This record gives structure tokens, C-alpha cells and sequence, in this order.
DNA sequence: ACTTGTCGGTGGTCTGCTCTAACGTCACGGCCAACCGATCGGA
DNA sequence: TCCGATCGGTACCGGACATGTAAAGAGCAGACCACCGACAAGT
């Protein structure tokens, strides 16, 4: 069948971002990131992992200064 | 050297309960597919199809 | 005017495309029956569905008064 | 009003909050997720931080 | 600064550009044109400098910035600037030795000296 | 409406719906340092 | 028209006699004020009575960017100008001068207020002329005309046509849907 | 003697404003078509 | 009390993209630019 891993594997550390909201793009063809939706947020809240959720929301998506500071650190 | 003792979070959508996100210790493999433990499928509701 | 090839496809801007047949409801008169849950009586109706035209509906209500709704009035 | 607006019926909630001049206190899971603060549960409570 | 410095800087800038540089950019970029009192003194000075350069022989072309640009700028064609290749060396020695012997007209001697200097700058 | 008989998007349309500002861009985001791939079975691995 | 002119002249004379003039008699001031008010009422009546030709003229410009009511309002401005410039001595009916001014106002406004990136009228006219010539060439040749034919039939360089065609692009919307469902945007 | 700044002029293109006199006078191109529960304004 | 009508809602990931017309035309003026004169005062 036409479902090969060569067309499925994707990974990213830092790439292009959006314009209005400074969030990473989506899709393999654009070197985008993986969406951490509301259900994953519920799972993190149920686990009790406050810091993982906070860093995922702030310094991996939107914190413009935080992204470059984290990379430098 | 860098991935040793550095956990990674694995998630499968939809995330119905807490056990849809789980932390694992990674090991490098030569393929392009993630190797998942057979005993964590029921938590993820995952099958290899 | 674009022309279909011998294999049933249209070459548009260099790409082969297929026009898919559409299942629609033929115009005509359609009679329907319903049962009211507030009085337990049967109510009938008829709808005239044209192509590119106004809608004409007749119905029978609880008060046994035949009513026509020209257009959607 | 922030959680209510994020949940459902944004326009009605915003209109009612604006007319009532409500003031959100910012203590809850949804509001802290939205504004970027640590949620008041798990490791984010004052005892553990 | 100095007029000679302005001329040399203008020549170099118009030689090294890739697109038609407008006069407004020439004022800010080229040194020596930024000390003018008003926009009319600069305009007249730049016109006189262009006249001098064109009369000298340096190819100074005026044309559009680009297709989709209505601004008008200036350049210098590096290919039309000169001709690199030169001939033999024995004949040029005889030509130089007979370049000027007794002529007194200032235009003639200046022209011969300029030709000899250009030949020296293009080999012997 | 604009070209193609598509109604224009106002501020309320920005703030409302599943595709609105809140649900799509505040309660869930796209993140860096993330990947995605097909899963196979490794029976020789440990539970961790 | 005669009432409008009389009212305007009476207003001007009253203004002139107000400053550096003389004490007008009470009846004269009353008559001047009455004539001015009658002229204003006559102007309003003519405008209101002719606010039906504007709709007919603007009916033909529907679907070209601007909305119907905006076209009607611009036509109303043109009608105001036509009322201001109408002369009754020539004997022609109002429906010709009014038509000219209404059409001019509607066309000029649609040239200005119809593009997100504004193009001057002197270039909108050139674009329209190029389009008309292109249509005529398409009808004549039978094929799509190349820039060469447009250059010959528009007495312009074969390069300005490319710039004109490139100035006619309209920006697309960032909010248009990409997929079949309603989750993707440009 | 050469330069230089103020003065004045010719010619060209891009941009905006005004005007044109037979008579003309009250918009369309088009669905909507689920299906549930809640609720305010009528009857 | 019954009554139509508006208004709210309907799981997740992956991917996938950019429109199709114009009834024109002229005369007049300000602005900026590319080419030039003088001209005395300054170099």
C-alpha cells in the first residue's frame, strides 16, 4: 500500500513560525511542529505536571524572547 | 551520549485519559518507525496497522 | 471548449482531471407523513421541488386545516 | 469570565461581563493555562513550589 | 572635502553599482555631496560634475531604475569603459618615441600626453 | 461578501468557534522539539 | 431653476448689504429672507424629484466591486453638481445634463473607491482601454492575442502592457478556506 | 582662474480636478433544504 | 397555555493551497526631474 514511513517520519527542533500569532507552522512540507491540543492539556493537568505544560505552552510556542534564550542556554 | 537518561513523551491522538501521554527512555534504532512496547498498547489504545 | 479524451479525463492546465457524477434528488412532487407527539394524530404534507424555482408546500395540521406555504412564507 | 468565554457562547459572556464590569481573579486551570502561569494543581501549588 | 575626491568617489561608485543609482541616493551615499546648503546647490553641482565626466570621455549613462520602477538613475558601462587588449611591444616603443617632438599647441601636447599615459596604463 | 460569495471575517468571527482565537490558539498550540512517526512493535524492550 | 437663481441672488445681495451697506427696510429684509428660503426649498424639491434617475443610472454598474447603495450615493453627489450647473435658458431637459454628471460621478468614484491598493484614474482608464482592445483582438483573430498585437493596436511599447497587466492584480484574502471542511485558511 | 551657491529657464511625466446639453427616472441572482434543546416575544 | 423564530452546539491527528471583468475622452495645472544659462562672491 501507499503508506510508507519515508513519507511519514518528521521531526523538528526550530523552524518557521506564523505571522499574527508567533506560533510554529504545521505540516511535514513546511517543517512544522506537532499540535499540543486541549486533550493533551487535560492529560497534563490530570498528571499534575505543571512545569511541563507551562514550558510547552510558553517557551516552545509563543514566548518570543524565551525561545532564543532557551536555545542559547 | 546526549540521549542517555533523557526521557521523551509519547502521545497518540485521541488522548482520552492520562495514560495517552507516557514518558519513555529512548534508544536509537536503525529504522524510521518508533518501536513501542507491546504492554503499553491498551493504555494508548494503539494497534500496529 | 475543453474536450474529453478517449479515456474519460480532461487535461486542464496540463493535469488530468475527472468530473464525478453527482447523486441528487430529482425535481417533482413528494408526499410525506408524520405523527405528532403532542396529540397522537397523523399529519400529511406535499412538497413541490423544482429546479430553479420557488417552493410550494401544502400540509395538514392538528386543526384539520389544509395550509399552503408559498415560497418560505 | 475568561473560562466562560473560552468554553462556550463567547459573545454573550463577553457582553454580560463588560456590562457587569467583572474582574477575573486568575486562579484556575483554564485561566492559568491561557495567561501562561503555573496551574494551581500538582507541582504548581505554593507548598511544592 | 576636495573636488577631486568627489569626482573619484563618484566614478568608483558608478563603476561598482549593479543597478541605476538615483541622484537622491548619490547625495547621501557618495562622500562630498552631503555638505551642500540646500537641494539646489547640490543639484547644480551634480549637474556640473556629470557634464565634466561626460565631456572627459567616461561613459555615464542615464536610464530607468528598472522595469517596474519609475525612478531614473545613472550608471557607468564597465564593458564600454575601455578596451583591455593591446598589441605588440616593439611598435609601441616606436610610437612613444615619436609621440611628440616639437608641437607647441597646448591641446595637441595635452592630448598626446594623455594618450601616452593611457598606453602606459595599458602596458608600456 | 467578497469575491466568490464568501462572507467577510469580522472580529467576532475571530473570537468565536472551534477555529476561534481561544480554542485554537490559547488552549492548544503547536510546539517545537516535537516529531511524529509510525509505530511498530518491539518485544525485546523493557517497560520503560 | 428660476427660483433657485433668485434665491441665490437675494442671499448675495442681503450679505452685501449686511456689511458696509445700509439699514434695509423691514419689508425688504422679510422679502429677501422669503426669497432665500423659497430658493432653498426649490433646490431641495428639484433634488428630491430627480432622485430616481440616479438609481436607474447606477443599476448598470452593479457587480463591479462597489455596492449598489454606494453607487447611488455617488450618483446623488453627481446630481447635486448637475443641479448646481443647470441652465434653463438653453431649453434642454434636465435628464441630459443630469445623466452626464451622474455618470461622471459614479464612474470616477468607482475608479477611486473600488480597489484595496488604489490606482489613479488615468491608469484605470488605460487598463480598461487595454481590456477592450484585447476583447476586440480576441474576437477578430479567433485566438488569444499576444502582447505583440496589443502593442500595435494600442500604439504603446510592448513592455508597458506587461506593467499594466501586473498593476491589475487584486490581492487575495488570507481568510479563504483551503480544504473542503472549515479548518484550514491561507 | 577655478569653484560654488543663488537665480532663472525648457522640456517631460505622473497625479488630481473640472467638464461634456435630444431624451432618458422606484436593484437583483439565488437558496433554503440537519436536528437537537433552550428561550424570548406573541396570541 | 399555545406559538413560531432566532441562536447555541455537534471528538482528534495526518494533509491540502491562490477567481475569470470594465460603455470613455479631453483641457488645464502643480510638482519633481534632467538638462542647461548668469554672476558675483569666494578659493
Amino acid at each position: 500500500l501507499h503508506h510508507l514511513v519515508d513519507d511519514k517520519i518528521h521531526a523538528r527542533s526550530t523552524g518557521p513560525y506564523s505571522m499574527i500569532t508567533q506560533q510554529p507552522l504545521g505540516g511535514k512540507a513546511q517543517f512544522g511542529g506537532q499540535r499540543f491540543g486541549e486533550m493533551e492539556c487535560w492529560a497534563m493537568q490530570a498528571y499534575g505536571a505543571a512545569y511541563t505544560l507551562q514550558e510547552l505552552l510558553t517557551i516552545k510556542s509563543d514566548d518570543t524572547v524565551g525561545r532564543v534564550k532557551v536555545y542559547e542556554a | 551520549e546526549v540521549i542517555a537518561e533523557h526521557p521523551v513523551l509519547l502521545n497518540r491522538a485521541p488522548t482520552l485519559h492520562r495514560l495517552g501521554i507516557q514518558a519513555f527512555e529512548p534508544q536509537l534504532v536503525e529504522g524510521k518507525a518508533i518501536q513501542l512496547h507491546p504492554l503499553v498498547c491498551e493504555a494508548f489504545n494503539a494497534d500496529f496497522d | 471548449f475543453p474536450m474529453m479524451t478517449e479515456k474519460g479525463t480532461f487535461i486542464i492546465n496540463g493535469t488530468e482531471r475527472v468530473v464525478v457524477s453527482q447523486l441528487v434528488r430529482s425535481p417533482g412532487v413528494y408526499f410525506d407523513e408524520t405523527i405528532d407527539k403532542s396529540t397522537e394524530k397523523t399529519l400529511h404534507s406535499v412538497k413541490v421541488i423544482p429546479g430553479r424555482g420557488a417552493w410550494l408546500e401544502f400540509d395538514v395540521d392538528k386543526r384539520d386545516t389544509v395550509g399552503v406555504r408559498i415560497d418560505r412564507k | 469570565w475568561l473560562s466562560a468565554a473560552s468554553f462556550q457562547e463567547t459573545t454573550r459572556v463577553l457582553t454580560d461581563a463588560a456590562i457587569n464590569c467583572r474582574s477575573d481573579k486568575l486562579n484556575g486551570l483554564k485561566e492559568n493555562v491561557i495567561i501562561g502561569k503555573l496551574i494551581p494543581a500538582g507541582t504548581g501549588i505554593s507548598r511544592y513550589r | 572635502v576636495s573636488k577631486v575626491e568627489r569626482l573619484m568617489n563618484l566614478v568608483i561608485a558608478l563603476l561598482s553599482t549593479r543597478t541605476y543609482l538615483p541622484a537622491e541616493k548619490i547625495r547621501t551615499t557618495v562622500a562630498g555631496y552631503a555638505d551642500s546648503p540646500s537641494d539646489e546647490a547640490f543639484s547644480r553641482m551634480f549637474e556640473r560634475d556629470k557634464n565634466e565626466l561626460r565631456d572627459l570621455g567616461i561613459p555615464l549613462e542615464t536610464g530607468r531604475v528598472s522595469k517596474w520602477d519609475s525612478t531614473e538613475g545613472y550608471r557607468i558601462n564597465r564593458d564600454s569603459y575601455a578596451l583591455p587588449p593591446i598589441g605588440l611591444t616593439a611598435d609601441e616603443a616606436a610610437a612613444v618615441a615619436v609621440a611628440t617632438q616639437l608641437w607647441q599647441s597646448p591641446e595637441l601636447v595635452t592630448a598626446t600626453q594623455n594618450a601616452v599615459l593611457k598606453l602606459r596604463a595599458a602596458g608600456v | 461578501t467578497g469575491p466568490g460569495n464568501r462572507p467577510l471575517k469580522s472580529l467576532s468571527d475571530l473570537l468565536k468557534g472551534k477555529q476561534g482565537r481561544f480554542r485554537q490558539n490559547l488552549l492548544g498550540k503547536r510546539v517545537d522539539y516535537s516529531g511524529r512517526s509510525v509505530i511498530v512493535v518491539g518485544p525485546q524492550l523493557k517497560l520503560h | 431653476a428660476k427660483r433657485i437663481e433668485a434665491g441665490l441672488y437675494a442671499t448675495q445681495k442681503l450679505a452685501e448689504l449686511a456689511e458696509k451697506g445700509e439699514k434695509l427696510p423691514v419689508q425688504q429684509r422679510r422679502d429677501m429672507q422669503w426669497i432665500c428660503r423659497d430658493g432653498d426649498r426649490a433646490k431641495n424639491h428639484l433634488l428630491e424629484a430627480n432622485l430616481r434617475l440616479v438609481v436607474s443610472l447606477a443599476k448598470r454598474y452593479t457587480g463591479r466591486g462597489m455596492a449598489f447603495l454606494d453607487l447611488i450615493q455617488e450618483g446623488n453627489l453627481g446630481l447635486i453638481r448637475a443641479v448646481e450647473k443647470f441652465d434653463y435658458t438653453k431649453g434642454y431637459k434636465f435628464s441630459t445634463y443630469a445623466t452626464w454628471w451622474i455618470r461622471q460621478a459614479i464612474t470616477r468614484a468607482m475608479a477611486d473607491q473600488a480597489r484595496t491598493i488604489r490606482i489613479p484614474v488615468h491608469m484605470v482608464e488605460v487598463i480598461n482601454k487595454l481590456g477592450r482592445i484585447q476583447r476586440e483582438l480576441l474576437q477578430d483573430l479567433g485566438r488569444e492575442p499576444t502582447p505583440e498585437e496589443l502593442a500595435k493596436e494600442m500604439d504603446i511599447t510592448p513592455e508597458k502592457v506587461l506593467e499594466i497587466q501586473q498593476y491589475a492584480r487584486e490581492p487575495i484574502s488570507l481568510d479563504q478556506t483551503i480544504g473542503d471542511e472549515g479548518d484550514s485558511q491561507l
